[PDB]
């Protein structure tokens, strides 16, 4: 194929990503969990990592890397520890919303998830971490829980399988840093959530300093259907080294913002106006498109034409796939404000761990509100950009970069109304 | 430079030289003892970037 788009609803893993039929176990099983769930899991672990693999699933928590050599790092002969699966439902990243459906309308997509991907990787228990301020969706995935234990889905002797295995929810308490994978399995610890350095890798000490795998809830949930279904018609969508199928999130100047499940590598432009209702203002009315979430570059108009949304199409537009949460920015926009005020949210989710991102970040804060403003000089700029190179690359975690990643995104693309600001501020001075 | 004419004419011809053109006491052809007020210029390291000290 050469064209992406215009996913079927029979190809649609997430069916009840609107809440509209019964998300608890017997709506979930007249759609099709927990089928079979017995087979797969007799059919080993690599087997299953053999479908993973093939499939060609990518990591759908912002990262992407391969999902099926990563979990393979877990299948490994036991050394005397508990391995376990920590299944990251921190959903933080501003402009990120669909891991939100996920908990809340498909849970036992996400629990039979855990067991599939628990069982690749030999873990003994899958621990959820969820955002403390999701707590109604939290107190859906633990009745959904609840329901898959009484029927003997989870817990001992799984599905009838003869595999103990647990799902534990634990919640955390308001920090997007807590995200980071590291971060969170010391938040399990009952740490501060600061990122460890690595290696070790946590596939060889993680979570209680034991084997451990941490996989985004959009990653796990979709494991039972790609072993159902086979890997080889997850690969049939979207291009090469980018299968699958996605969940979006249009946010900010569109008509009707929402989220949507859609095949990797479609247009930007088809997905906006398809299913977000166009650009508030028309598609003219476009200045700029964040197409991963905060944390990658902005695009601008010229750019988002043509831009197909997967991972290498939008690393060749200098920006990322991200977590796929799209927020459209029309032509009313201050786009260094909004921008600004992205720096801003980095600098109150720093952990402060590390000196580039405790110290930069702030920095860099500083300077973005005085840009605003336009009180600054034109010199200052590239100051901005050698300051944002000092703390990409250099810092314990991914937050580091992305807060720099935002700022030259902005530098790039809007130097010019940068600098109108900064000479606007000299006249009336 | 408040000698008498008859004074400058002796010692100009004693010398043979014209003293008085190249007087060695100063008057008021010396700069103010007051000044305005300097603004220094900075040197070619007083940038905001490209400016890193393991080049220079
Ligand atoms: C030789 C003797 C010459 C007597 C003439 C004295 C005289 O008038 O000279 C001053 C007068 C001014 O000379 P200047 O160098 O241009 O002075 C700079 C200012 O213009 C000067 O302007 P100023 O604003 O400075 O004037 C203020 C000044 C006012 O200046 C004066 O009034 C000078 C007064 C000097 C009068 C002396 C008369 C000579 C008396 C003879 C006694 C001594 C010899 C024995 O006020 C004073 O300081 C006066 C204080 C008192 C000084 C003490 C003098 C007493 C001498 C006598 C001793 C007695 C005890 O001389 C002239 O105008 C030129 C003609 C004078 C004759 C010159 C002949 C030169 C010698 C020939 C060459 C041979 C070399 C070998
Ligand atoms: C500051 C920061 C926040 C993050 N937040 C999340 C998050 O909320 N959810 C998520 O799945 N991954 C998040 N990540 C990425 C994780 O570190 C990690 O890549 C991911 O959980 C791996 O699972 P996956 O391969 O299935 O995507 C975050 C990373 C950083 C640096
Ligand atoms: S980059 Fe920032 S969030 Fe990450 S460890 Fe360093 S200080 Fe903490």
């Amino acid at each position: 194929k050469t064209s992406f788009g215009s996913l079927k609803d029979e190809d649609r893993i997430f069916t009840n990503l609107y809440g509209r039929h019964d998300w608890r176990l017997k709506g979930a099983q007249s759609r099709g969990d927990w089928y079979k769930t017995k087979e797969i899991l007799l059919k080993g672990p690599d087997w299953i990592l053999g479908e993973v693999k093939t499939s060609g699933l990518r990591g759908r928590g912002g990262a992407g890397f391969p999902t099926g050599l990563k979990w393979s790092f877990m299948n490994k002969p036991s050394d005397g520890r508990p391995k376990y699966l920590v299944v990251n439902a921190d959903e933080g990243e501003p402009g990120t919303c669909k891991d939100r459906e996920i908990i809340r309308h498909d849970p036992h997509k996400l629990v039979e998830g855990c067991l599939v991907g628990g069982r690749a990787m030999g873990a003994r228990a899958a621990y959820i971490y969820i955002r403390g301020e999701f707590y109604n969706e939290a107190s859906n995935l633990q009745v959904a829980i609840r329901e898959a234990y009484e029927a003997g889905l989870i817990g001992k002797n799984a599905c009838g399988s003869g595999y103990d295995f647990d799902v534990f929810v634990v919640r955390g308490a308001g920090a997007y840093i807590c995200g980071e994978e590291t971060a969170l399995i010391e938040s399990i610890e009952g740490k501060q959530g600061k990122p460890r350095l690595k290696p070790p890798f946590p596939a060889d000490v993680g979570v209680f300093g034991c084997p451990t795998t941490v996989a985004n809830v959009e990653t796990v949930a979709v494991s039972p259907t790609i072993c159902r279904r086979g890997g080889a018609w997850f690969a049939s969508f979207g291009r090469e080294r980018n299968s699958g199928t996605k969940l979006f999130n249009i946010s900010g100047h569109v008509n009707n913002p929402c989220t949507v499940e859609e095949e990797m590598s479609v247009p930007l432009k088809e997905l906006i106006e398809k299913h977000a209702g166009g650009v508030t203002g028309g598609w003219d009315n476009l200045l700029a498109v964040i197409p991963g979430g905060s944390s990658t570059p902005l695009i601008p108009k010229s750019v988002c034409e043509t831009v197909l949304m997967d991972f290498d199409a939008l690393i060749q537009a200098q920006t990322g796939l991200g977590t796929a949460a799209v927020i459209v920015m029309d032509r009313s926009t201050d786009i260094v404000k909004a921008i600004a005020r992205l720096i801003e949210f980095y600098k109150h989710e720093s952990c402060g761990q590390c000196t580039p991102c405790r110290e930069g970040v702030d920095w860099m804060n500083k300077v973005m509100a005085r840009f605003v403003r336009g009180d600054a000089r034109p010199a200052e700029i590239d100051s901005l950009w050698e300051i944002s190179k000092q703390i990409e690359g250099h810092t314990i975690c991914a937050l580091g970069d992305g807060a720099a990643w935002p700022v030259q995104g902005l530098i790039r693309h809007f130097r010019p109304e940068l600098e109108e600001r900064m000479q606007q501020f000299a006249q009336q001075h | 430079a408040s000698a008498t004419r008859f004074i400058q004419w002796l010692r100009n011809w004693a010398s043979g030289r014209d003293l008085q053109a190249k007087l060695q006491l100063r008057y008021q052809e010396i700069s103010k003892r007051t000044q305005p007020p300097p603004k220094l210029p900075v040197g070619p390291s007083h940038k905001l970037s490209n400016n890193y000290y393991c080049t220079r």
